[PDB]
């Protein structure tokens, strides 16, 4: 297995999403996105891009929630971002916010 | 940038404060970072443009802002805790501040409270910005727990010693009921 | 009171609109708009373009109604504007086409 | 513009019409400007290209034109005419004018009743800007109670004493209820 | 009758479409329609580029499927099409995507 | 253009393939035309890169080809026959091609079952590309009812007499019901 | 914008009542009080597409320098301009309240200078007859080349009968114009 | 001659305009405009609707400028204009400010 | 914008039944009949995407006349060009009903001038040809540098069986090309 | 060398193009160009989409000229281009253009 | 004179910019600009927003060098900024990327 | 993009375990080791806005060197950006987990020449820190005008407890900057 793929595959493990919420996000089949983490060939859309910021929001998220309630976080309604799910930000390009949110979080911003 | 709004806090001017406050960050953050909040914005700050750090003014009212935050990560503090984060006992001396502790002073810089309660932060925001534009080196805010400090730009516009970290501990879930009590 | 604030105050009082009423118009909390009329000093959102601009109509619209039917006006959907409130127009920016009817109106164009 | 639509009104030609016409404005405007439906268009004039003047060939015409202008407003005529508004007797001397008033006339020009009643414009605004572009001094059109007349670019394209005001009076509820009568 | 109105007319009739299908397809009223192709006067709203890009479709699609079926086609939502009707696409002025699948009908393109 | 899929496809290599296959167009089209897959593209091709020619490996396979279309243009075959069509009867001879007729081969280029099936063709397509990019005469691929052979850019790609065609007869409802049975 | 620091200037400026016997010039079709046209495309002193405007001069002088501006700024003389036909008409204006920027003093109050009023940007200018406008003032009284110039804006809402007045209406030939000019 | 091209012909003529010129403010050969405005048949390329702008603009200059001035007018950089000259104001599309300045010089406007 | 006047003034001048035998070049892979990449890019008589069209001449020497003119338009020669694989094919023409452009009568009734056909743009020839197809007609008879062309639009659907009929391909050279552009 | 890369490669080198000719075509500096094409590792900006419509334009071309006039094609303002340079097509992402242009003199397209 | 002119004059100042340097960045004449910072009012075009960025960019300045090299600095051509003038950044919306250069240059990031 | 093949050929590399006594110099207000700047604008080595990054050398005199590189796209001198208040550190670095690509055969091994070290262009030197970062390697050690450089990234986050350690900080004059730079 490629250490890309498996870097990756690593992120989103510690998250414990699952194929078909990767998909969902990635704009790809489940089927796709576990043989992409499998460093298997993958002819099918799948936007690799946003599999990256997933893993980017993944390994940062886990810097302030446990893994339970990292994995709810990503797909609860946010006041903080406007009633939006942090999964529907990254789906949508809107990752670099997730992120800065996150480090707020990390900063005890009053919230 | 309101030129009535930065006359009016002109107007209001400083005082000087000094006070032990908390922080809680991440484990492996810097107790004076304001990075966070420059980031992403805060009730008191615009983002984009400095650094921010928001500290309570006992640890009581600390644990008060944990169990906030928590709470938009739909989740308890206990439960957010798990992961590692820690409680910083942090000095301040003679801080250069905007005194909005009153709803006196709040009224006039135009704030009400909804400002300080509700969604939106576009008030709060400006009012912060304007201090910091003026060179306030932070604003006192009431917190849900007590009094909030609002320190803006620290690095660029504080002397030496203002700031002292005195203390870092691992904010637990024990530490935390602890300090919540009453 | 500043003579800008008190001029638009004015202006929105002769059509006896609400300050919930003019708050939905220019992006505004109610107390924004009351605070601002009065000449208080406003640091939260609000739009002062829209708010001028929803004066000018207010003023204009005086010349071809009384105060209680140019109220009603401002609320009611009009064939003449493909079925949408002139408060609605004004609030996405579309002042100019509003006082534009009401200058046809003053004019008796045959509708 | 349409080069058929074009040739065929030109084929229409004119005649040379002469009535006292009625024109309502609010009180403060002059009884012969166009600008309001240059600026926001009318039933037969597009908007931007030409001012032009709406008129009635009786007092009761325009007074349906009245309660027709207060039912869009989403009112009566009689609060409507609280707020100040003049009736216009204006003499129309050998005015040369495209004929619309018979359903032979418009049906040669592409109109129909759909056309003349329902809320698309755009035919009869094809046919007014094709007359102002031929230098038609303007349409007689079917008015609701009668004849209309539609005077495009009235400045321009008029001689000396064609338009004649001659006379203005107060528009009240009490006039309009005498006038509106059968 | 002038010879581009006829030509239209004859390629929408060996279609079978109504005036009303043609008026919600070249957004006019059917009677505009009416009059256009029987080479009469409109100055009512038509979009004439609309008019000829569905005599396109309609003369091409002749060859692949009977008049009954043809018709039909044009209002069916098509799986080959993201589940949307061939009518709607050259009314958006998408007729170059329709004559693209006409012409793959036409050359047994396995689906 | 992933280089991985283009690697394995290579590592694959092709096979030369031999058989009398069968194709169905409209009357007037040429029997070894692939223009329309390239307009529109096809399961197995992108479109605007390249023509494709799909054929099957036995007439019965063909009807069943016809009959999929008929569905999807939301009739059936028989009514759609009463439009001129003909059926080919191409041979091909030693055609060098991608042989994706067994389920280890397609998943050795990740291709499975809703890939071939259902909606998406992506996968189909690229791995179509990317034969065609290596140069590859065509592809072998699974027919509802049997083989199916995808030819991509014959003109450029084959050698003469490589496609020929043999027949070509008018499709009727009639020649289809005889040639579909079992 | 409207600036809130210009409008209370203006304001502490305050009016003037102000009468004279002025002069404007339009084409001969044209109607001697209609403002639509500064409307439409603004003129020095009136942003566009908010209001009419009537431009006047306090001579028919001054107003024969505007004259000469205007075939300037066409590329013309006033000599070749008034071929085509224009007219002259003479207005009365009686207790017009207008703001008065006919003093160095109440320029500089308002941030105007000789530039603003000459030069090719008119932006001040039309700001702050905006704001005249916007206080609901009747005019404003400025300077001009040619000595002072009036600007009238929504006329028709703002004053009441008679504050201005057709008296005399003339044809504006090369000839009148050259007599008037020297006279 | 059609009614159309005869109208818009005239307009031009009365302005001096050659049809080098016209041809650049509409986007045609010369030889294209000669023949459209003789109400002959043109396959070519030719902006219909710059040409009818271009009339407007030529009838509505005659009411502020003899013949002559007018023509030079058309190709004169206009300070009122940002500096641009009004043919090409016209060519570009804007042809409504044109007839605006000239609506305004009709009024005797200050400059 | 397919106008009204052009389509109205072609159907007046009709069609006329032409038979020649006539030629065209291709690649030595494509096929004789193919019309897809006039469709595709456009050609000088018809617009692109629309419908497929050939290109043919009246004579091989007319023929070679083109080559040249391609070989022009890409930077170099004929006797460069056909270094690549191009072959030469006859096509018998029966009966095909044209647009008859050879004469200048004809060319004046539908607003084409030598300019059009020989120039760099293209518009006019291709609105005509757009027309001719629109209007069902199976192709267009015109002027061309070396002798007389024709462009058949959308051959498959609008001819009858052997209208246009295959004759002979062979290898077209540069030594060929000289010999039919002499002979 | 992995295939992708050879198989591009193959096609430049058979049109002659230098690594400086193509770095400028897809925005890469010559060395990234020769490393990308042998198949080496290549950090640097360089536009992989532009190489394989590099190499789709120079083997169509192949089709229609030789070798050294296909090289300098791609380098000449071509009339049939509005005097632009096909290689500049294909920098600026007109690739579809040039082959469309390569298929109709693939089809002895009279120019 | 009101505090925020005052204050914005003062980083303005301190730098040691002219007024017409600061008027070609603010798109305002020098006379705006001079009045503007004396807190006097300013009918004229003057972009405020582009006033304060200036300030904000010639404080975070001072931080990383002394006046009359902060002054060069403003105007010289900068390869970090891809050969172009903070000045003209700041003039054309792009204040934040100078103030993230003052940033890095005052963390000593490698260049 | 991320590209597969760099990260796999980074991988490969794998790491070595570092420590020396290292140099950094910032504004005399800022943390020792906050690595936002580069975050916020990118460095030589990381791409920006996703990660903070330090940037040290291996010697006050090398230190001194990148002092004057900054100096000069700052377009002055070290002697006079000196002027405004900067401090050196000395940090401790201590078993840090680092990309080696100090010698040619690793550069080389990367697809780097000293054209992406000196060079204007960053992008690929950037590729490479992203890569090593996103392999969750400590950081990456480079050559550099003056002798070595140490990229750390994200040094908060994947370092354990003093691993980089603040041993002391001077006011950086220009004069002790000369001092450094020959001694």
């Amino acid at each position: 297995v490629n250490v890309l793929a498996s870097t990756v595959s690593g992120a989103i493990e510690r998250l414990g999403l699952t194929y078909e919420e990767v998909g969902d996000i990635v704009d790809a089949s489940p089927r796709s996105v576990a043989r992409w983490t499998a460093g298997q060939v993958v002819p099918q859309r799948l936007n690799k891009q946003r599999l990256i910021e997933l893993a980017y929001v993944a390994d940062a998220l886990a810097e302030v929630l446990p893994r339970d309630q990292a994995n709810v976080w990503m797909f609860s309604p946010n006041r903080l971002l406007e009633h939006r799910k942090p999964a529907d930000l990254v789906r949508d390009g809107e990752y670099q916010r997730v992120l800065a949110l996150i480090d707020a979080m990390a900063e005890g911003v009053f919230v | 940038l309101d030129e009535g709004l930065v006359q009016r806090i002109d107007a209001r001017g400083t005082i000087e404060w000094s006070e032990t406050c908390y922080r809680y960050t991440g484990a492996h953050r810097d107790a004076l970072s304001g990075e966070g909040a420059r980031r992403f914005g805060g009730r008191w700050n615009p983002p984009l443009l400095f650094p921010a750090i928001y500290l309570a003014d006992s640890a009581q009212a600390c644990m008060v802002e944990v169990e906030r935050a928590a709470q938009a990560a739909s989740t308890t503090a206990e439960k957010m805790l798990e992961a590692a984060y820690r409680l910083h006992t942090i000095d301040v001396t003679d801080l250069a501040v905007l005194d909005l502790t009153t709803p006196q002073a709040r009224e006039a810089v135009g704030l009400e409270n909804d400002d300080i309660y509700g969604d939106d932060w576009s008030g709060c925001q400006a009012v912060g910005h304007a201090a910091w534009f003026l060179h306030m080196q932070g604003v006192l805010v009431p917190a849900a727990g007590g009094v909030g400090l609002v320190v803006t730009a620290y690095e660029q516009r504080t002397r030496p010693g203002q700031l002292q970290l005195r203390q870092s501990v691992d904010l637990t879930p024990a530490l935390y009921q602890e300090l919540r009590a009453t």
